[PDB]
């Protein structure tokens, strides 16, 4: 928990930071100008008001301003007023306050999204962002529930898009500002929470802070501030995203102090694969291409630091060896195992100790095309394996085998199960398989699910490079640990390959019933694989193999987000296309609105054969 | 005596007894060390069980010679020139000195005619003359411009020797001269003095051509001539080794008489037998010690 | 790179 | 102190 | 001192790395394959040599490989051999070794430049760099003196100092000035002249190679170095290179820790350097205070220079003494106008000067920055009082209530007029009395031709998308140039004197006599300014004000480097151009060869009026 | 940013 205090009254700034820092807060949301000091910019005599317009910058150090202060826009500044004088004064004053915050070098600046029309506010912010050089972030302070729905029913003649109102405020604002990286959410959490699907759309948004009023805190038997079960659930979900918490309001438990409001959150944090994926969340990577590019030693180390996958291959080889040599033929039947793409040698060791624990005899081949991994394989053979394992430095497709294989074992599976040309590699590695031979993995399927993520969309845009098509980045899959995203529907299977196959071009149409309002930003690709009969490896998030972190999901972006409504199904079509030299994917959304076909002819992403 | 010797056998020498000396080094795998092996039954080589003597060296064995009958002078990859000495029972190989005075891999060593002085060429471009009795360098010479490939001591004059290098020079050295070297006007890769003619030497270049020089040419091989050895006959034959894994025995006019392709890797050192003067033992990097009968 | 990504 |  | 050990014999790799670390070396240069293990790639049977080709990856940890080992190419690999079979085998083996080093993740790799023709080596290196993804650096091992010039004169019957630099220059030009190709310099016994060492010091030298043979012996026996060698070591220690010790221990009585201990001893015996540290060869963009409002941190960086403001205070002191005699001391009030008052260090300098001069002044602090006006007006309310009048206006458009005896400004840049001091002080001289003084009184800019290959690569690396692909060569860069070579003495370009009582457009032709063969890479610009009579501020490298780090030099690049030889004269033309809206610079080299005119019409760089 | 540069 990193927390701040939102004060709207700072008599002296140094004393106020002292009192805020004693209580344990890490920053301070404060007004840079006086919140009641309304200023005139067009009309005399109040336009020519003398003296300083605010307090000096010399009251805190530069590091204090750049680390400790989050500035607030003054409440009277309504750039979307219906009075033109008020509107122009508010444009001028908001520019003045934004420029002063840029001058102070504040890290963040709070602006309120408290009404439906915020277009002039969006324009003044867009023009500030594009003028000069400054690096302050902009936290739109948007409520979870609109303020005219949190009102009491105490008006006799005015009795009280209901839960999806303020999200559309935020969506309109961020769309006008063109999905800026420097505009994020500061979310206000009232006493009434919306449904679970509304809270999920918010959790796929750039939430950098969460405002918690002291009024939503209940009271325990000893008098301390606590939270309801739904509020605690929301705090836990927001603690997953590593947002910061802003305490607003006054002390509604006057016997204790704001240390109590802060200590409840500091307590509730400590009462909260995930360790491996720290620092890789929402960090896009290029999918590996082991067939075209020679992997580094460290890539293989990350491959081999996963024991669950290699235990699963060893168990599958164990079971296949049992179901191929009866125990009466145990001591005289030698099984030809061929490890295809042997790597630095973890599948060969798995085969060896699998035949050891199965009490069967195997003659093993380690085919590898990487000459530098062949160096390691040959050192392994010289020092450990000996004559049991024959190391071949060839490509399994044009290798000429001295004999046929009972079992072929490979790990040519990517995050989408076929984006590393496992079908093409096991097609050429099939003529040296016996007519009753087994392949491990014998089956693999890929799954797709539609997602929403503003952060992933901005990362994909930030992947734009020169000397390239300006939208090529949207036609590439990305291996990414999906963190700040919202999944719109359950995954459905896309492509299936089975080995041995006694055409790898594929076409799939998938309709996803989207039971909620959303905005589509891309598709997430997972996979399942059947190595042997009951032995499976899955990164699919409902049947995920526990602790098995060899694969992150794939993300296929779309060039333009597609707004989806309640009950509107999403139709996506994928193609697995190929020629003699290249293999690629193409995808297109065809419902509720069509998109372009992404990656035609593999112009942005091919897997090289 | 190590349990096993390394794959890349580098040198083989027949002493007047008829015993064979193998120098090997592992040029691949975990440890790049070397080893020496005395086989007084030469047909049993390179089986480590049937060896008269053996020893493990700290680094590779780039070259070696005999210093008389019980001395083994080794060029090491560590910049060392080292003297191993057999014991009285010829059962152990024992080191006398190991001087690290070259700055890079000593690539060649030859013993001068007196038998008490040696020369050492290295990849540091410096050629050193050593006094083997006092275990010192008599004289260092930086006269080449590139790493020294071969040095060949004269069999007749003790001070005179030859050197070739990657700067395409064949220097002839008289150690007693004030300016000792003089240039004998493709890179030369190997040298050999004629055993009888005092002013005649053959040299092989990097294109496979063996030439004869008076202080003649022949495209014997396809790749570089690694070594050139002369037979102990009254009219010597010349054994030519090459990186095309081939052995060729030539007459006095550089006309080819014998050709062996028994080796599956580079052929490193040949040596004619003092007992059976038609026998020629060649070693290679395929762990193969091949004995040939030359017509 | 982790997760079969560079 | 920290109990609902 | 970070230092390494260069070994060409590593029998066991872990034991050798341990011993090397015991002696105190930070890295170890070692051959990844055996240096004598020549390999065949074309001809059978040796093409099919079995077994491992080199050592296993697993003999050291991953972090050991990426941080501790600098690889070496095998000495038999001659890609530029005259024999075609040798050079094809050497191309294939160089590719194999480079790919194994990329696979091992080595931080650096040593390749030798020991002959004049290195074109095929350059092609194989350039093809490796553009193939795959890998981040190893390539240290080209080149000597100070060619080995055919270091050989002894002992052969009976058998461009001098600029040979190996031309080897390196041809190599790096063929490889297109790659960021990944640098120099490892061999310092032999015989040492070249001072100007050869200056081009070398201008190069990307990442390591220096000191053989143990160049070390002298003292009366206690330890290794030492000559005075010329010690001077070279000091000049290289300025660059923070790593020293590589090669060869064997020639001082066998002592350890090999002694060669390292001497370098540590020289290291421990070698304000502006402490300020500029971490900014060396880092290209900023010059500030534009007139067109951009600055930040609090920018002004704070300005005000951490006490020398400049002490100089302004001394100038105002002397001017106040001159303009008011002692008898007219208490009745004559001198109107000073501080133009561009900032956050107020010039106003404080003027007040302290008028106290020290003991004269009475009425001061005006004009500042167009609305955010620094806040600081100025808090200063005025608290400290200054009615003596200082804060004006929130441009000095050009501000209507004064009286004339000024002195106008004081700090509007100077690194090139003295790139921040529009002439145009600002031109519009601010109509409210100056006819005997009024301007501080600074006049300012001149000075230019010198420089060679710096790292700076040229930095300017190339500044290629930004969505603009002209070569518009980074038409911008001045504020740069603390460190790794450069100044080809000739600075000469004055433009002079501006204030007040101008008689056009700010200027044209200069500068002819620089070069006495050395070099390669011109740009022009470094300095300035001098006379504030008052004998009070000056200078950033010229000879007349530099001591400890005054307000201004770094400015750098004008040229698009393609211009090779120069001795006795030639570099003739360059500089224009200061303007219109009603903008001011810019244009430059062109006219001798020895012409370049294009850089920045025509300010297409890549203007200063906004 | 130091030396009159951003
Ligand atoms: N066609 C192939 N033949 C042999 N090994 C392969 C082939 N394709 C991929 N590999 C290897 O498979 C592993 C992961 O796909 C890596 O070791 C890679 O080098
Ligand atoms: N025309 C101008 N009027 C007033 N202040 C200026 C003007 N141009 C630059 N400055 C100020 O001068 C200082 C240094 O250039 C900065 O405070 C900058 O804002």
């Amino acid at each position: 928990v990193s927390s701040g205090r939102d004060l709207n009254c700072v008599p002296e700034i140094a004393d106020t930071l002292g009192a805020v820092a004693k209580q344990g807060f890490d920053f301070l949301c404060m007004p840079v100008f006086h919140p009641r000091f309304k200023r005139e910019f067009i009309q005399e005599p109040a336009k020519n008001r003398p003296g300083p317009q605010t307090r000096s910058d010399l009251l805190l150090s530069g590091r204090d301003w750049n680390t400790l202060i989050v500035g607030k826009l003054s409440p009277w500044i309504r750039p979307d007023s219906k009075v033109e004088k008020i509107r122009r004064n508010s444009e001028a004053a908001m520019l003045q306050e934004l420029n002063f915050g840029a001058y102070l070098g504040l890290p963040a600046f709070l602006l309120p999204l408290n009404q439906e029309d915020n277009t002039n506010l969006a324009r003044v912010l867009t023009n500030h962002i594009h003028t000069g050089h400054h690096s302050s972030m902009f936290w739109m302070r948007v409520p979870l529930v609109a303020p005219e729905d949190l009102r009491d029913d105490i008006i006799e003649n005015a009795p009280t898009s209901g839960e999806e109102k303020t999200w559309m405020w935020w969506h309109n604002f961020r769309t006008l500002c063109d999905y800026s990286k420097r505009i994020a959410v500061a979310l206000e959490i009232g006493a009434d929470l919306p449904s679970n699907h509304v809270i999920d759309r918010w959790l796929g948004e750039p939430i950098k802070a969460a405002i918690l009023p002291t009024s939503i805190f209940l009271t325990n038997k000893k008098g301390f501030p606590v939270l309801s079960k739904m509020h605690q659930r929301l705090i836990f979900r927001l603690l997953k995203l590593e947002v910061q918490f802003i305490i607003t309001g006054t002390n509604h438990h006057s016997e204790k102090e704001f240390c109590s409001y802060l200590q409840y959150l500091e307590y509730l944090s400590q009462n909260r694969y995930e360790l491996f994926a720290k620092g890789y969340e929402d960090y896009l990577q290029s999918p590996l291409q082991p067939l075209m590019d020679n992997l580094e030693s460290q890539t293989y180390e990350v491959f081999e630091k996963d024991p669950i996958k290699y235990s699963q291959y060893q168990q599958a080889i164990y079971k296949c060896l049992l179901d191929r040599v009866p125990e009466e033929e145990k001591d005289t039947n030698v099984q030809v195992l061929m490890v295809l793409g042997a790597g630095r040698g973890p599948l060969v060791n798995a085969s060896l100790r699998a035949a050891k624990q199965a009490d069967r005899r195997i003659k093993l081949y380690a085919v590898e095309k990487n000459p530098n991994a062949v160096v390691t394989l040959e050192n392994w053979q010289f020092e450990e394996w000996g004559s049991q394992v024959t190391v071949v430095s060839s490509d399994m497709r044009e290798w000429v085998a001295p004999e046929k294989a009972d079992i072929i074992v490979s790990e040519l599976l990517g995050s989408f199960a076929d984006n590393e040309l496992s079908p093409e590699c096991l097609d050429g590695a099939q003529h040296f398989l016996k007519d009753d031979g087994v392949s491990i993995p014998g089956e693999y399927t890929s799954f797709l699910a539609p997602i929403s993520s503003s952060k992933l969309y901005n990362e994909v845009r930030a992947c734009r490079e020169k000397d390239r098509d300006p939208e090529a980045q949207f036609e590439m899959p990305y291996v990414v640990r999906l963190h700040n995203f919202h999944q719109l529907s359950a995954p459905q299977p896309c492509f299936t390959f089975s080995h041995p196959n006694r055409d790898n071009n594929r076409y799939c149409t998938l309709e996803f019933p989207v039971e909620v309002n959303t905005v589509l930003h891309g598709f997430a690709g997972y996979f399942e694989t059947v190595l042997y009969q009951d032995i499976t490896l899955s990164i699919r998030p409902e049947t995920h193999s526990p602790g098995m972190f060899s694969w992150f999901p794939i993300l296929f972006p779309i060039k333009q987000p597609i707004t989806v409504r309640e009950g509107q199904t999403i139709c996506v079509r994928f193609w697995r296309c190929s020629n003699s030299k290249k293999v690629w994917y193409e995808w297109a959304v065809t419902a509720p609105v069509c998109s372009a076909i992404h990656n035609p002819t593999g112009r942005s992403y091919t897997i090289g054969l | 005596a190590p349990a096993c010797m390394e794959r890349q056998l580098e040198a083989a020498r027949y002493r007047s007894d008829g015993a064979l000396l193998l120098g090997a080094s592992s040029l691949s795998g975990r440890c790049w060390a070397g080893s020496l092996w005395l086989f007084k039954d030469p047909c049993a080589a390179p089986n480590e069980g049937f060896c008269s003597a053996g020893v493990q060296t700290e680094a590779g064995v780039a070259d070696l010679t005999w210093v008389g009958e019980r001395g083994i002078l080794v060029a090491s990859d560590s910049g060392a020139v080292e003297l191993w000495e057999l014991d009285e029972n010829e059962t152990l190989i024992v080191s006398k000195f190991c001087k690290y005075e070259h700055d890079d891999i000593v690539s060649t060593v030859s013993v001068l005619s007196s038998g008490t002085q040696a020369v050492s060429g290295s990849k540091d471009i410096c050629i050193k003359v050593w006094d083997l009795a006092q275990q010192v360098v008599l004289s260092s010479y930086r006269a080449h411009a590139a790493q020294v490939t071969c040095v060949a001591a004269s069999p007749h004059k003790d001070s005179v020797f030859l050197s070739c290098s990657e700067d395409n020079r064949i220097l002839l050295w008289d150690t007693r001269c004030p300016k000792p070297a003089s240039q004998i006007g493709y890179l030369p890769t190997s040298l050999a003095w004629h055993p009888q003619q005092s002013e005649v030497f053959v040299f092989g270049d990097e294109n496979g051509t063996v030439s004869l020089v008076d202080t003649l040419s022949s495209a014997v091989h396809s790749q570089c001539v690694t070594g050139l050895v002369f037979s102990p006959h009254s009219v010597p034959f010349l054994a030519s080794l090459s990186e095309d894994c081939s052995l060729a025995v030539l007459d006095s006019s550089l006309s080819e008489l014998f050709r062996s392709q028994a080796h599956r890797d580079f052929v490193r050192d040949a040596t004619w037998s003092p007992l059976n003067h038609s026998l020629l033992t060649t070693v290679g990097w395929d762990h193969q010690v091949v004995h040939h009968v030359v017509p | 790179g982790r997760g079969r990504g560079r | 102190q920290f109990e609902d």
